């Protein structure tokens, strides 16, 4: 075991509306976006995102 | 003195309560869940990883015959082939032409890199909740860890806090759990001994350094075709590799209630669910005589401007008159309003600003300045911001959530209907008595 150097993606731009968010995501290579709700239901989205 | 609260199990949000003994000045109580651990009871079944197909050197007692034996090696497959005449670099390897028997052996091992890239199959039983508490009583802060079962008295020095049973029994782990390089998956692995070829757990062992490996990898030994010595074989794909390609996302990302899944030991940390019935036996010396604390002559609450949001979106000034300086505990006698402050300094005539948080669109609660309850009334407008980065300090009730204008309209409509039918009933009885007197 050693320590690797891994990329940090471009910080998303969050536009906020009533009961929701919009993430403006800039990715030059496939980057993984994972979401989940902090309640009993944990609807969990996983997607590999490339492009804007 | 014994106090029985019900702390919401959200880590970080302080829960405030006021304990009032007869003849003793009110004491401020402050309970915070700094951390939480949901630790299940584990049982390791086996360790699985990629297998190394070991094909020994072919044996040719090649004028005569060989017999297949039995070995304890993992997935030990053997086959005896009729007439071979094998070749190497050097020509014919023996003398008789078609009386030559070749024995093909093929078993399965643990790959050399398996000590790092392996999975552990576990069965986890009922989980136990353990919490870190930050009880603040008077001017003394005590940190302590308690088991959430209802009987164990976790105590730091002299607090003796008994964490009651959790209201909701929740466990993010299934019965069967797979751990691979710190990532926790909910997988239904085959039992020890039921190895399915091509699926997770096709090779099993108690440990990585065990000599009792059991495997079932579907090794089919094929009849050699070429003249050069060869062991042609075919096999199923590694179940570990197939599961790795089709594992899905881990519990670290599919957990409910915002649980943080951690390993060594397996636990779900900082889970926000349910209510905890804490019971604190505060030491006697912490309480002070009602004579020692300053006495409020009269106070009145005016509230500047309030919104109902997660953070402390409210302000409140109360003009008091005290006959002596000192420290007085402040508390909101309401379930939908929580104060940011706990103790404040009163000096004769003065006014102090107390920030609170609300879930109702009304500051319709009571505040106590070391006693002397006083009532507030104002309008809590909805917040302009839609999304915040901090949890809601107060839960959402019904009578609180409905505003007084909506209550007035609802009561106007319902009471109008009810008064209409009441007038109908009174004219009913009056007309009936008139008719009875008629005949």
């Amino acid at each position: 075991p050693t320590v690797c150097r891994v990329p940090l993606a471009h910080t998303p731009t969050v536009t906020k509306w009533f009961k929701g968010i919009t993430l403006h995501l800039t990715a030059t290579r496939p980057t993984l976006l994972t979401t989940r709700k902090l309640g009993l239901r944990a609807d969990a989205t996983a997607e590999w995102i490339t492009g804007t | 003195f014994e106090h029985a609260t019900t702390v919401p199990n959200v880590p970080g949000i302080p829960y405030k309560a006021l304990v009032e003994r007869a003849g003793y000045a009110p004491l401020n109580l402050e309970i915070t869940v700094v951390s939480s651990e949901l630790t299940p009871s584990t049982n390791k079944e086996y360790v699985t990883c990629k297998f190394h197909t070991v094909i020994p050197s072919p044996q040719v007692k090649c004028c005569g015959s060989l017999e297949c034996k039995a070995s304890s090696k993992a997935d030990y497959t053997c086959r005896v082939f009729g007439g071979v005449y094998p070749f190497m670099w050097g020509g014919a390897q023996c003398f008789c032409d078609s009386e030559n028997t070749q024995l093909s052996e093929a078993y399965v091992e643990f790959a050399p890199d398996c000590t790092i890239d392996h999975a552990v199959a576990l069965k986890v039983h009922t989980a136990a909740l353990k919490v870190g508490l930050r009880i603040v009583y008077g001017n003394t802060t005590a940190h302590l860890d308690t088991f959430v079962n209802g009987v164990t008295p976790g105590s730091s020095r002299d607090l003796k806090v008994i964490a009651g049973p959790i209201s909701a029994a929740f466990s993010p782990f299934d019965h069967k759990v797979v751990i691979r390089k710190g990532l926790v998956y909910n997988y239904d692995f085959p039992e020890y001994g039921a190895m399915k070829p091509g699926a997770f757990g096709d090779i099993q062992a108690s440990s990585l350094y065990a000599t009792d490996i059991v495997a079932r990898t579907d090794i089919r030994l094929l009849k050699p075709s070429v003249k050069n010595i060869h062991v042609p074989y075919t096999q199923a794909v590694s179940g570990y590799e197939m599961w790795k390609n089709n594992s899905g996302r881990p519990l670290q990302e599919t957990a409910p209630f915002g649980c943080k899944i951690e390993v060594e030991p397996l636990r779900a940390s900082n889970c926000a669910y349910g209510h905890i019935p804490i019971s604190i036996d505060i030491p006697d010396a912490a309480f002070v005589r009602s004579s020692e604390s300053p006495t409020i002559l009269e106070v009145s609450c005016t509230v500047a401007d309030c919104i109902y949001s997660a953070d402390f979106g409210g302000s409140l000034t109360l003009q008091y008159k005290a006959d002596r300086e000192g420290h007085c505990p402040v508390h909101s006698h309401s379930t939908t309003a929580v104060l940011k402050e706990a103790t404040t300094h009163v000096t004769a005539t003065g006014s102090i600003t107390l920030h609170f948080s609300t879930s109702s669109p009304q500051a319709n609660f009571i505040v106590s300045l070391c006693g002397k309850k006083t009532t507030c009334n104002a309008e809590c407008k909805p917040p302009a911001d839609h999304i915040i980065g901090e949890p809601h300090k107060v839960d959402q009730e019904f009578q609180a959530a409905v505003s007084k204008t909506s209550w007035n309209w609802l009561l106007a409509l319902f009471g109008g209907a009810s008064s209409l039918i009441v007038v109908g009933l009174i004219v009913l009885v009056c007309s009936s008595m008139l008719i009875n007197t008629r005949r």
